[PDB]
């Protein structure tokens, strides 16, 4: 699936938490953090 | 210890035989249907090798998306499609290295096209718990489908 298709009222409940403030502060440091070593 | 090289596009010299992740689905997707999206021009597939070597190790796969509501406007998105490692590489946990990869990447596609989150969708809860250990959240799309925001580069 790649074109996500909603009602008025899930679209508007995307929205908002898309507008929101970032969440999961906490892993995506984590994840910021994973410094790899390719070769 | 294994060592790997830096995540680069799947071609056809690549080795996707000795390639076992645990998932048939995932080794399956690798061996047919990674390939064909790509010359299709739908999603693109990024795998990691063995040093000095072309038998992949692991892998992850990209395509754009988006959403938009039944009658800005249609939401730019990125889907994260596939991330799988093979079972001989456990512990040096190269999932955390391609999941990397791929912010990145799509941090640096978003400075030059208009993106505005990541997309993924938890096969079972240990993908979710691997999402959520590294930021991704619980959306509205779909129960298993979460979100990960894309904020500008600088």
């Amino acid at each position: 699936q790649r074109l996500f298709v909603l009602d008025n009222e899930r679209y508007d409940s995307f929205i908002t938490q898309l507008e929101a403030p970032v969440q999961n502060a906490e892993g995506r440091e984590r994840l910021m953090a994973v410094k790899p070593e390719w070769k | 210890e294994i060592n790997v090289t830096a995540p680069a596009l799947l071609t056809d010299e690549h080795i996707l035989q000795p390639f076992d992740c645990g998932n048939e689905v995932l080794s399956n997707w690798l061996r047919g249907r990674a390939m064909k999206n790509q010359m299709l021009n739908a999603s693109r597939t990024f795998v990691i090798c063995l040093e000095d070597t072309l038998r992949i190790v692991g892998y992850y796969s990209l395509a754009t998306g988006s959403v938009t509501h039944a009658e800005p406007n249609p939401v730019p998105v990125v889907l994260l499609g596939r991330l799988a490692v093979d079972v001989c590489t456990r512990g040096h946990g190269f999932g955390k290295w391609l999941l990397s990869d791929a912010i990145h990447r799509v941090v640096n596609l978003a400075d030059q096209v208009g993106i505005k989150a990541v997309m993924v969708h938890a096969i079972d809860d240990d993908a979710r718990a691997f999402y959520e250990r590294f930021g991704f959240v619980q959306s509205v799309v779909a129960p298993n489908t979460l979100f990960y925001k894309v904020l500008e580069h600088h």
